[PDB]
DNA sequence: ACTAATAGATTAGAGCCGTCA
RNA sequence: UGACGGCUCUAAUCUAUUAGU
């Protein structure tokens, strides 16, 4: 019988310094922030893949609409939303061998066949980069098994952007099953898939669609994720870390402090002191050099709870007064509510408080402007708590709700969890394919 | 909005329609409503329009109403609890390997 | 000191489905 | 890897209680 607390929905920035709520709504309204026109593209693969990719590229030029448009807005032409020239008449194409030098059946060794295929693709791409004369930005690899991890890891050392597309994506019309019916039906999301592909291509080309300008100056945010690596001793180290929003000349810095600080244990997860201070110093020095000053507040995200001696080590790191506050987030607590009447769920934005520390937040539900729900069944909320430090309880709630929009890999209205942990997790698996790299690149476009 | 609303113009004071400090889409909606109520001459939509007739406004119908509602939870409460619990040690009430 | 069992409570990996009547 | 969510199973450490030596 306790009342709930609603929190407003922060807005994003767009061209000419305006604001909106749905990113694609603003895109159709104004468009991007910065200007990018270099989309000279190259494609490698077989004849069928090249032909279908060219057909798709000439198809995307005209506007298209989905089955229902009250939820998903209209998709105009690509020149009519961003402003560029994307065409199939300026593509550099190369042909993979038509015959197979790797046996068709995965009988000898599936790992060996995957390594051979990635070796062939990597060598062809490197020869193309180091031999030819043209200038290219992206590469749209068609595929006729944990493959792309190795390819991204092996292409990391050459600093070339890339993207992967599967053959089953485009030819769903004639890709019938064994009974003659199509396996996949994309007669409902074609506009949104076009939106996502265009946004991903524009980001990879070197252009940011939207930024943020309603954040408190002088504060910086951090996140940590943990993953297991299993070679001989199964030593779980991870510590891939994430990005940070250090203030600058009216921008949104998103570089991430990377480098898997080794933690040599099999069951211990939290942290070790020397790696802790190394990580914190590496995170802090970038702010120190960029802002030529010192931060006033440090915020730490965590996906799991952490020990105490790490905080003992971190206490001396605080230069003068910049106290660091560390919080934890989970993803599963059974509190499935039900609306008293009708057949409709609850809406996102409501928060629940049990004390000064714990809190339940609902980032899944419905939004009236979409008229529908983000989830299929009744949504379930998430839990937040300030593990270490003292801060206002609604501050972290509104902050964690604020960071649920910077999802550059898609264009959904909102996402389940904040992206600070999401991007760290995303880079985690692809960095661990081969850890023989020293000082990896810090930009967030090479890693997807 | 840097200029004060005082010195707008000498021969415009009697007229007041709209400002644009807030945003640029709700203003479009207001101007469209004004043109409709004053009956600006109509133009054919070529049977392809009226799709824009939804997102041309800044928000479709998103608002903040204060009407109250109730929700049914999933937990079940307990009112009465036993006062005490008992404690003992005899060490051969049952066979050791025998389970409890 | 550690290898056997007891259960509660955290934690991460993978593998299946629908696509919003 | 288009992208999201909702589910299922498998396993694993940290406490705290035993008895074999
Ligand atoms: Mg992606």
């Amino acid at each position: 019988m306790k009342e709930l607390i609603y929190i407003e929905e922060p807005s994003i920035l767009f061209a000419h310094g305006q604001k909106c709520t749905d990113p694609r709504d603003g895109l159709a309204l104004f468009g991007p922030l910065n200007q990018i026109y270099g989309i000279k593209s190259g494609v490698v693969g077989t004849q069928k893949g090249l032909q279908i990719f060219k057909s798709y590229l000439d198809k995307i030029q005209k506007p298209i609409y989905n089955h229902n448009n009250i939820t998903r807005p209209m998709f105009p032409g690509f020149e009519a939303v961003f402003g560029c020239k994307w065409e199939s008449q300026n593509i550099v194409f190369k042909e993979i061998t038509d015959e197979e030098i790797r046996r068709y059946l995965f009988n000898a060794s599936t790992h060996k066949r995957t390594y051979d295929l990635v070796t062939l693709f990597n060598d062809k791409i490197i020869t193309a980069n180091k031999n030819d004369e043209e200038r290219v930005d992206v590469w749209f690899v068609i595929v006729p098994a944990q493959f792309h991890d190795q390819l991204k890891a092996r292409l990391l050392e050459h600093t070339i952007p890339t993207q992967i597309l599967r053959e089953s994506t485009l030819a769903w019309r004639d890709f019938k099953n064994t009974f003659g019916a199509p396996i996949r039906d994309f007669s409902k999301i074609e506009g949104h898939l076009a939106w996502t592909i265009s946004t991903a291509a524009y980001y990879k080309a070197g252009g940011k669609p939207w930024k943020l300008g309603d954040i408190r100056p002088g504060v910086c945010y951090l996140g940590l994720v943990y993953k297991k690596i299993e070679k001989s001793k199964n030593p779980q180290n991870a510590c891939c870390a994430a990005q940070m929003f250090l203030d600058n000349g009216d921008g949104t810095v998103f570089k991430g402090e990377v480098g898997p600080w080794y933690n040599p244990e099999k069951g211990e997860y939290h942290l070790k002191p020397k790696e802790a201070k190394a990580l914190l110093t590496q995170a802090l020095e970038s702010y120190k050099e960029q802002n030529k000053s010192y931060p006033k507040e440090v915020f730490i995200h965590a996906r799991t709870r952490f020990n105490d001696e790490e905080w003992n080590a971190f206490n001396e790191v605080t230069p003068k007064n910049t106290n660091l506050v560390g919080v934890t987030i989970t993803k599963s607590k059974p509190l499935k509510l039900y609306k008293t009447e009708g057949a409709f769920p609850i809406m996102r934005g409501n928060a629940y408080i049990v004390d000064e520390k714990k809190a339940f937040l609902w980032t899944l539900g419905f939004v009236p402007k979409l008229q529908s729900t983000l989830s299929m069944e009744v949504p379930n909320p998430i839990f937040i708590e300030i593990n270490k430090g003292e801060a206002e309880i609604q501050q972290v709630l509104k902050d964690i709700l604020a960071l649920t929009k910077l999802n550059y890999n898609a264009c959904i209205y909102a996402d389940g969890e904040p992206v600070t942990l999401r991007f760290a997790n995303k880079i985690g698996e692809i960095l661990t394919a081969s850890t023989e790299i020293k000082t990896p690149p810090l930009a967030f476009k090479y890693y997807i | 909005e840097n200029l004060s609303y005082d010195d707008i113009n000498i021969e415009i004071v009697r007229l007041n329609a709209i400002d644009f400090k807030k945003s640029w889409a709700k203003g479009l909606q207001d101007l469209l409503d004004a043109f409709e109520k004053q009956n600006v001459p109509k133009k054919p939509p070529d049977h392809s329009k009226s799709n824009l007739l939804y997102q041309q406004i800044f928000l479709h119908d998103k608002q903040a109403i204060e009407k109250e509602e109730t929700y049914d939870s999933n937990w079940f409460p307990i009112i009465s609890f036993p006062n005490e619990l008992r404690f003992h040690r005899y060490d051969w009430r049952l066979p050791k390997q025998f389970d409890v």
